């Protein structure tokens, strides 16, 4: 039990570490990703918005 | 799904097959003219796996398939593969079994008779089509474009045909058939990209180069000046994303490949290019024909969608043509998709119902009948 | 630029046709 | 014939205005809702992360 | 984009000018 | 030690480095394109010991070295190791210095341009050669064999090139560059010898297998028959003695390896074999060319020295080729080293002395100059 606990505690730490590491890489992913997400579509949107108007000549 | 025995229509090239039904103004589906086969020994058990894959299946599973094209330079050399393509093309996606509907297939005006005979035989004996017709691609292009007169350049993957038609009449003595085509342009690009450090030798690699060409290449209005800058500076280079995340950067090769249409010597071809091929067809027609053909250079088939080609072909003919005369190219956005559309137009004309070979006349005469009935 | 692809065809065709007319209108003498 | 061209401009300009609006508004709605939502998700995750760091320190003392 | 604005207007003008020239020259001829 | 400013000639491939002076009929010395480096920590003091070893030094001290080849299937990437190979080739073997002699190097016709530019740059900037000339291996292969017309089958360690030349002209559209070579055969043999219970995975093991291949292998005229007997009886087995005294007995692997040249699928390659690429390179040429190319299929490079290879390819080409016409393979004893000889022939032609890049033009333009000056 001590070894299973050490392994489970080690794994509790590694798995929780992986969870907070991924929650962080995901946040750091998603947050940087939303930046792309919010600006790639807004830039391309607004480019397309502008295109409707850019082409009004 | 259909409520009438409308003919089914297909334009089967050495590249792709466009398909839909007679009476429409567009194909409903497009398939590559490809049948793929695995080149590896199966190790796992119970993973399905076909003996061969067809059309889009062949490309989707291509990682381990060798991909073959049943059509070369305008004709079918492998009709067992075309039967699988036609089942898929007519029944799996369009959802119509030819057994209850007439079928129209297309060919170049000088296309070997053996090919129109097999197209007729296959649809009557394998698909039990009630009727057949094999159409001239030039006729179909002119119908779709709203012309009865012009030089039809069908400049696709297989062969460039180049046929003058005036007031609906063929002028066959002025046909400049040329063995210069889109498949050769691709082969040239593979060799010049090899010079740049990106060798392509396998099927997957060949299909990548054809994708590079279709997305990055152009002919340019003025090749030598465009090359002078593209070959000297990164400012005219464009990248392409390869399937594995790697990239290729391409300079003058971007237009040097398409240029083979105007400079066939790049692939060892004895030709002055597609614009002299076009010009000579006009030149060989009667003097009161020439004015209408100069005013009607008709664009159909592939390669007609390269940037700079519509403007380049009108300029190149103008440069060969007499002064005073107006040289004009017929090259709308619906350019090239004119051959499929014409198949639909012809199949559905009231003046063309008597031109269908029925599966009556067919069995009494055999497939050689197409040579007597289609034109 | 879809707007342009079609407007481009419209204007090139319309100006070319108008120009062809301008040239013929005078050239016919 | 010229009515085709007029119809094309009518649909393209009705579409242009619908588009200038849809292009911008679909992004402003999705994008501002997304950052507002994920600004909160980001803050909530950061709060939870701090709380877990504190929880880990407390267990280490235990 | 300057290319589209400048040429759409210039090609539009080639058309309008050519159209007027066709009418004018035709009237003369 | 030379009494004239004769050009130096060297073939720096993925396998061997061949070198001598222009005007001779053979390289004076041949050794592997290898630069070796210690893979162990030194413990004795005052032992000398180099950071890197070159050529025969690399093989002589290989017990503790990892050995690398700077040329990758025909292209130079590790130019720093090649500077060491060239310095060794010139100064410790030929006893010449490029500074006092113009130098000729060679590559395949579809070899990436980077190879010719880097070879030019190093010989001018680190060796101060007064002039340079990058030759085509196909040109040199036909000079050595005595042909102006024929197919160059240069099947060596790096890449098989397959190029038709007619009356001294290239017919480039028909070049079938193939990723099938002597280098793949060495690795394939390591894998099939593993099947026999003798695993080979390391550099020393690879050098042992390259020696087994070079001494025991052949292709045979009839593969399936040779296979059936080799797989059934010890009468077709041959032993090999390893450097450490071990003995390996090899049966059908003796030819199954080399057979990959005709059956590339053995190593996972999408190819019909070297006889089909030869055949198609001719079939893509005009009919007034084909009559001369089929009668002159010319071998150059390694693997062409295998028993049954000229007869095996001639048989397959003949089977694919039309009747009446004669099909022949030219396979002179000056094999594997004939391209070097061709280099000597080119370097010494009076008609070639205007083809040199001088070390004036080079510095004004930079190494990209080779792309315009050589061919």
């Amino acid at each position: 039990l001590s070894d299973k606990l050490k392994e489970a505690e080690t794994r509790a730490e590694f798995a929780e570490r992986s969870v907070t590491k991924l929650e962080k890489s995901i946040d750091d992913l998603e947050d940087e990703l939303y930046a792309q997400k919010l600006k790639y579509k807004a830039i391309s949107e607004e480019l397309d918005h502008a295109l409707n108007d850019m082409t009004s000549i | 799904d259909e409520d009438e025995t409308t003919a089914l229509v297909c334009d089967n090239g050495s590249g792709l097959v466009k398909a839909g039904f007679a009476g429409d103004d567009a194909p409903r589906a497009v398939f590559p003219s490809i049948v793929g086969r695995p080149r590896h020994q199966g190790v796992m058990v119970g993973m399905g796996q076909k003996d061969s894959y067809v059309g889009d299946e062949a490309q989707s599973k291509r990682g381990i398939l060798t991909l073959k094209y049943p059509i070369e330079h305008g004709i079918i050399t492998n009709w067992d593969d075309m039967e699988k393509i036609w089942h898929h093309t007519f029944y799996n996606e369009l959802r119509v079994a030819p057994e209850e509907h007439p079928t129209l297939l297309t060919e170049a005006p000088l296309n070997p008779k053996a090919n129109r005979e097999k197209m007729t035989q296959i649809m009557f004996e394998t698909f039990n089509v009630p009727a057949m017709y094999v159409a001239i691609q030039a006729v179909l292009s002119l119908y779709a474009s709203g012309r009865t007169t012009g030089i039809v350049l069908d400049s696709g993957d297989g062969v460039t045909h180049n046929v003058p038609i005036y007031e609906g009449y063929a002028l066959p003595h002025a046909i400049m058939r040329l063995d210069l085509a889109g498949r050769d342009l691709t082969d040239y690009l593979m060799k010049i990209l090899t010079e740049r450090g990106y060798s392509f030798v396998t099927t997957a690699e060949r299909e990548i180069v054809r994708d590079i060409k279709e997305k990055l290449c152009y002919v340019a209005l003025d090749f030598e000046n465009e090359m002078a800058t593209a070959a000297s500076s990164s400012s005219l280079e464009k990248s392409y994303e390869l399937p594995d995340g790697q990239v290729i950067t391409i300079g003058n090769e971007r237009f040097r490949c398409p240029e083979t249409l105007f400079q066939p010597s790049f692939i060892g071809m004895e030709s002055a290019g597609i614009h002299e091929t076009t010009y000579n067809s006009i030149m060989k027609c009667d003097i009161d024909i020439r004015k209408d053909l100069y005013a009607n250079n008709v664009m159909s088939g592939g390669t007609t969608m390269y940037p700079g080609i519509a403007d380049r072909m009108q300029k190149e003919i103008t440069a060969l043509a007499p002064s005073t005369m107006k040289i004009k190219i017929i090259a709308p956005p619906e350019r090239k998709y004119s051959v499929w559309i014409g198949g639909s137009i012809l199949a559905s004309l009231s003046t063309f119902q008597q031109m269908w070979i029925t599966k009556q006349e067919y069995d009494e005469a055999g497939p050689s009948i197409v040579h007597r009935k289609c034109f | 630029m879809d707007a342009i692809k079609k407007k481009m065809q419209m204007l090139k065709l319309d100006k070319e046709n108008a120009l062809d007319r301008a040239e013929q209108a005078e050239a016919d003498k | 014939f010229d009515d085709i061209h007029r119809k094309r401009m009518e649909k393209d300009l009705n579409e242009l205005q619908a588009l200038i609006e849809a292009h911008f508004e679909n992004r402003k709605k999705e994008e501002e809702e997304l950052v507002s939502l994920k600004d909160r998700i980001e803050r909530r995750r950061a709060e939870r992360a701090e709380q877990q760091r504190i929880r880990n320190e407390r267990e280490k003392e235990r």
